[PDB]
RNA sequence: CAAUUUU
RNA sequence: CCGCCCGUCGCUAGUACCGAUUGAAUGGCUUAGUGAGGCCUCAGGAUCUGCUUAGAGAAGGGGGCAACUCCAUCUCAGAGCGGAGAAUUUGGACAAACUUGGUCAUUUAGAGGAACUAAAAGUCGUAACAAGGUUUCCGUAGGUGAACCUGCGGAAGGAUCAU
RNA sequence: CGCGGUAAUUCCAGCUCCAAUAGCGUAUAUUAAAGUUGUUGCAGUUAAAAAGCUCGUAGUUGAACUUUGGGCCCGGUUGGCCGGUCGGAUUUCCAACGGGGCCUUUCCUUCUGGCUAACCUUGAGUCCUUGUGGCUCUUGGCGAACCAGGACUUUUACUUUGAAAAAAUUAGAGUGUUCAAAGCAGGCGUAUUGCUCGAAUAUAUUAGCAUGGAAUAAUAGAAUAGGAC
RNA sequence: UAUCUGGUUGAUCCUGCCAGUAGUCAUAUGCUUGUCUCAAAGAUUAAGCCAUGCAUGUCUAAGUAUAAGCAAUUUAUACAGUGAAACUGCGAAUGGCUCAUUAAAUCAGUUAUCGUUUAUUUGAUAGUUCCUUUACUACAUGGUAUAACUGUGGUAAUUCUAGAGCUAAUACAUGCUUAAAAUCUCGACCCUUUGGAAGAGAUGUAUUUAUUAGAUAAAAAAUCAAUGUCUUCGGACUCUUUGAUGAUUCAUAAUAACUUUUCGAAUCGCAUGGCCUUGUGCUGGCGAUGGUUCAUUCAAAUUUCUGCCCUAUCAACUUUCGAUGGUAGGAUAGUGGCCUACCAUGGUUUCAACGGGUAACGGGGAAUAAGGGUUCGAUUCCGGAGAGGGAGCCUGAGAAACGGCUACC
RNA sequence: CUCUUAAGGUAGCCAAAUGCCUCGUCAUCUAAUUAGUGACGCGCAUGAAUGGAUUAACGAGAUUCCCACUGUCCCUAUCUA
């Protein structure tokens, strides 16, 4: 077991601890899952006071907002683009909270115009009812859906991937579509 | 241990849950959280209209400061986002009858809404631990010195 | 395990250890009344020696608070109690006074030489 | 370390329980509380220290089994359980019903009430508050929980409770001008009935109390506990009467109440 | 000015 | 003062100190390397399995000359879809244990050398105590069997409180 | 310390005596004695000791003064009173006193809300012997005798009180374990199916926690006024 | 019971020590030995080694019993008893021992958890589970997978186990229904409208995100854009909720979705009821368990303030083998350099850091006694550590357990 | 004191490149060492500018030991010009 108290671990003024209390069980911290794709392999440990945790690789599907409201559709992830912390998980296609997904961006469009239909820009008796009522709405933003396309658009997470077994992140907004395009696309 | 326009670092700083709609645009354009402290404190006037993230801040952040409130004063604005203060404190000792002066300094977190030097009687409060050996923050500066904004020459 | 037992031994020895003048003042005393050993004529000077070290430091403490007030009229009133103390000496600073034979008076062998009845001291 | 400690022994005691040493043992360990803290009271103590009638331990291990002795109208079926504040206790045959209440010095009674106004307890309400499926929850002393309770009650007051449903039936107020039975400190319960409170915020908050002897002492808040307004009491009140009458005078009237 | 011991 | 005391040397006993052995042992942390075992993990898949069986090894029927690919009875079959799952096994961490280098501390062996103390019996002298007979003491340099002596600058703790 | 070198008052014995006594010597480490470790409380010419002398940051210690003197009222305790009463008495004043609030040129924190609380407000009625002396609805009428809010009081040391400081042990009340060390119990009624007191109290350093004082020891803003309502 | 005596000289007065004196829960030892009343006892060094015998199991009426025992009744003719086992459930993590390591470390007081997880004790709390949400197919009640046991074995031994024959459940694993209103997305239809409406249905809770709400000082209006309950229609004008903190994104409610689905009974004992629609019509009590959340206790974890003997013949100590911070991620039960990537160069210190010694477990507490002390405290209590020496471990609410396990010495 | 023919080895050093007796004796190193080292000294016959005693660097100087390295050896084989 690896430990996590301070009874190692050299004090402020710099003197050594002569370490005691060889270590115990209630401050174990455990090897990390450092997740992959590739379609729901997940197990589970059973931990403090009877409790459950998910491990977590091999995920495939996550859900993903506008963030106007919520929708959370129901959505494949793809890939892994871009990392703050390091450049570890970029060429071994680890997916980590605050990152950077290309999830596959074909359902929401689908439904932006298909519950509109409106439909920009690469009948029935209800459509005069339900969607002609949500008139003067669907303009939206230029570079959120300029990259509506070619088929796919970017992601970031903002759930735990390997603690709750999950993968809910959301896909970006606004400033943050200016920030990381800036950050990544300074390359070539 | 940050100037320019504070957004600086490999991932983006934003506060968590918190969402102004990028399709309302009004003439306020801002949605940034702040909070009041407790303990008869006020907060103070640029931390409504500050542009710093930092979630060890004590206002803006994620801290609750519900321990042990000290005040001692600064040896040093040199180290990087946090500070060190001394206290200085007598210790009676029973045997000879005297007093003895022993102390301890310690060192705390700052909020970026305060610019302090050396000197600059302060206040702190007992926080949960931000880093190894800091557990305290920052709350009013008034460092009541000589010469608020006096000398001509 | 059970509780400590609590217990105390109850005389304490003199300190110049043994000259003539102490010496004989013990056995005049100590003979004519006619005891054992030297045990008890220390254990009864001990408790005597220990209740003036009570005393006079409620006497260096004033009246009307509670310890020269409540106890101080309760050990001269147990003084009276014990048959020592005469019934005129109510007056805090006299049982600082009071010495040997008067807590050997009020032992058995000694009164009861007092009503007649024994003929002796060591008859009784 | 490794698991939570089960015996206790006497010479750690509660010392209110007051236990002998030459006895002088492992302690009678109370249950997991249903009320509060260690400041309980266990059953087969009480049988066997002031109460009298219990002369072994599986002599009063004979009696709760049974469905003989009876708490807050239920039976509590099992040995060592605890007692919290102001708690009823249901006899059998010859009826001899009691209740606990804590004398002039932090002791207990020995306290014997009648049928009458053995029907409801005073709950320390402290925490009130709203929970899932909408319900504002209360809570009270023993953590009898009671659904859906008159709003704006307040924080820190006492109710009065039905013990066969959860139904407080009367709550009453917390100001200057009351009756408070206060338990924990030196000097817990004579009477305080109000002077003064202040806010003190944050650190604690205290209560200034004074009885008819007048003289006035101050208590930090969590121990204070009404029982009324200005010459209420709830309760039916025991013979020491709440005082704390000072050291000489009590020496003073037990050379008088002898009758010599 | 010669000069040192003496159980 | 026929007082007392000072050293060298000779014997008798004992005390630590320094010692060649690129000394030794224990312990602390380390120096580079070796890696057990139990873990997470990529695989693994032997050995048990389930819904479905086209046909029949078997035989009995949706009723009838056989009148229809069905209850009939085991697995040769197609495997479709899976599950449990032992050995083995890739990669990471924890690293017990081990080797080599240091450093520090603790004890310890060691041929011999150079002191010091004690007992007074000594053998050469008599420097010190009188002005100890050359006044005496402190630094310092040199000689000197031995205390010692001598050169210098001091000081009186003297042998002068005085021209 | 000295005894013993042909009678040892110290040795070995016999008698006698002294000591403690159901315990008594010895051995080692300790505390008092030791004011031979010293803050309370050492010595420093000759007994051991004052730096060869002078700078010097520490650290320790550092001239003085920043509101006195009052007068008035109010009740508080204790000892007294011909004692009036039989260690109980004490209205009255005295003495010893202490505390608050005023006027003293006068800090007598700033207000927001309902309670405040009262006439000075107020029609007067007066159910009444005195005509807000016994009470009533009462206007700008005292704004807080109370909670919960803004507000920010140079910063400490000290000290009063209270809380805390597990409990046993140390004290200490009570209690005839036959006495005591000890325990914390017991004590009495009818013995005709019971009455009842207890199991006190105090110390428990320093560090905090609230709570009054402002002498004592420091501390800061109005010198260029970027001062103050 | 705040105290002193012998000894430097032919005699004196002093500094000054040596010795004598007294006490020790402060240990052995010599001699001697009548009586009660309570008790310290392998800490001193060798936390060194252990032969042996024990020290931790358990059952009611209320889990499972065809003992192929004994009951032996009266129904208990499937059977209810006492049950030997053996599964199933809780205990074994508390106790009891010892002091080896351990100088801001433990520990004493003092805070805090808005920075966390709970086995039970107590208190309340799920009609909706059906997507075949109409071949649910049984809920008037399903499936296998097995123990003791039978009969066959090996090895010399060990609490060593095999193949074969059935077999159980509060064990595993599935499984549908309980009344009921109601809110909302969508829309059979026709008819064109202020568009109405059948009905496709989602509607218990948890896990994971995204979002909103979670009020407030002095009181009313003017202009414009859709533009009303009644309707003199230039008109009366909006009705409207707030928990709690000193302080929250808190508690909570609803959205828009997700989940190897977590959750909601296929269980037993006494009494035997009520009502007629006299039939498994229908009600039909109390225990004994057990499960979702939220509090109480038991806890457990960190955790700020001060306090820790001796040595400068230890003056600098730390940082690529994290030192001190920031950011981002992991991991935890949970904050944080607790670990990693990147960036910065800091942090303590003559108020004694760092290093070394300790015959140093800390404290409450002992012995001594004018005042102020000095020296102890391994040990009758509190708390920490260890179970030859280290290291890692699955079960379990809770073990880095050692009367549990694996490896090395 | 004493005698030759004048004064009799001082400080140091050693079985040393000076010591036949000699492979002096003691301890260490290795299984074994007449070789080393460090001590002893009445030294056949050491010794003070015929210079004595030390000593950092350096040496195609002499010498012993240890670590790595190898056909020097066991124990030889083979190939090329």
């Amino acid at each position: 077991g690896i430990s996590r108290d301070s009874r190692h671990k050299r004090s402020a003024t710099g003197a050594k601890r002569a370490q005691f209390r060889k270590k115990r069980k209630f401050e174990l911290g455990r090897q990390p899952a450092n997740t992959k794709i590739g379609a729901k392999r997940i197990h589970s440990v059973r931990t403090r006071g009877g409790n459950k945790k998910y491990r977590a690789l091999r995920i495939e599907t996550g859900n993903f907002s506008w963030a106007s409201e919520g929708i959370s559709k129901k959505t494949r992830i793809a890939g892994v683009v871009y990392h703050p912390s390091n450049n570890e998980l970029v060429r071994t296609n680890t997916l980590t909270k605050a990152a950077i997904v290309q999830i596959d961006a074909t359902p929401f469009r689908q439904w932006f115009e298909a519950h509109y239909g409106q439909t920009l820009g690469k009948k029935s008796k209800n459509a005069e009812r339900k969607w002609a009522a949500r008139a003067a709405s669907a303009k939206i933003e230029s570079s959120v859906e300029s990259q509506f396309s070619a088929g796919r658009l970017y992601a970031c997470i903002s759930s735990r991937p390997g603690q709750s077994g999950r993968c809910d992140g959301y896909i970006l907004e606004g400033e943050e579509l200016a920030f990381y395009l800036r950050r990544l696309t300074a390359k070539k | 241990s940050t100037e320019l326009t504070v957004q600086s670092e490999r991932a983006f700083q934003k506060q968590p849950h918190i969402f102004n709609n990028p399709k309302v645009k009004t003439s306020k354009r801002t949605k940034r959280w702040y909070k009041n402290a407790g303990l008869g404190f006020k907060t103070p006037k640029t931390a409504i209209e500050g542009s710093y993230i930092d979630k060890k801040c004590p206002f803006t952040g994620l801290v609750s400061i519900r321990g042990k409130i000290l005040t001692g004063t600064v040896v040093s604005t040199k180290m990087h986002r946090t500070i060190v203060i001394r206290r200085a404190y007598l210790h009676y000792i029973p045997k000879y009858n005297r007093y003895e002066k022993r102390h301890k300094n310690v060192p705390v977190h700052v909020s970026p809404a305060f610019r302090v030097q050396v000197g600059d009687i302060v206040t702190v409060g007992q926080c949960r631990p931000i880093s190894k050996t800091v557990r305290f923050n920052v709350v009013k500066v008034s460092a009541a010195a000589g010469k608020a904004n006096k000398q001509f020459a | 395990p059970r509780a400590p037992r609590t217990y105390s031994k109850t005389y304490s020895t003199p300190k110049r250890p043994y000259e003539s003048s102490r010496l004989d003042a013990e056995l005049k005393l100590a003979g004519e009344f006619g005891l054992k050993n030297k045990k008890e004529i220390y254990r009864i000077s001990f408790q005597l020696s220990k209740i003036r070290r009570a005393a006079r430091d409620l006497l260096t403490r004033d009246e009307k608070d509670p310890k020269r007030l409540f106890e101080g009229n309760a050990l001269i009133r147990r003084l009276v109690r014990v048959g020592v103390l005469s019934e005129d000496k109510k007056k805090l600073d006299y049982v600082l006074a009071l010495k040997v034979e008067d807590f050997l008076e009020r032992r058995l062998q000694t009164q009861v030489y007092k009503l007649g009845l024994a003929k002796s001291v060591h008859h009784a | 370390a490794r698991g939570p400690k089960k015996h206790l022994k006497r010479l750690a005691a509660p010392h209110h329980w007051l236990l002998d040493k030459l006895s002088g043992c492992y302690a009678p360990r109370p249950s997991a509380g249903p009320h509060k803290l260690r400041e309980s009271l266990p059953l087969i103590v009480f049988l066997r220290n002031r109460l009298k009638y219990a002369l072994n331990g599986r002599e009063v291990k004979a009696i709760l089994m049974q469905r003989h002795v009876k708490v807050d109208g239920k039976v509590r079926t099992d040995t060592t359980y605890p007692a919290g504040f102001m708690d009823v206790i249901t006899l059998d045959a010859t009826n001899e019903n009691f209740r606990l209440v804590y004398d002039v010095k932090g002791r207990f009674a020995v306290h014997r009430i009648t049928d009458e106004e053995a029907s409801y307890k005073l709950g320390k309400v402290k925490k009130v508050q709203l929970g899932k499926k909408g319900v504002p929850y209360v809570v009270t002393h023993d953590g009898r929980t009671i659904r859906y309770p008159d709003p704006n009650i307040k924080v820190n007051d006492t109710v009065k409770i039905d013990l066969a449903s959860g139904k407080i039936t009367d709550f009453i107020k917390f100001d200057a001008g009351k009756l408070v039975y206060v338990t924990g400190g030196r000097n817990l319960g004579r009477i305080g009935t109000i002077v003064h409170k202040e806010r003190h915020d944050g650190g604690f908050d205290l209560v200034h109390i004074k009885d008819s002897l007048d003289n006035t002492f101050v208590t930090r808040l969590n121990n204070v506990f009404v029982i009324g307004e200005q010459g209420k009491p709830y309760i039916s009140l025991p013979k020491g009467k709440g005082i704390k009458l000072s050291i000489a005078e009590e020496r003073d009237r037990r050379r008088a109440q002898q009758g010599l």
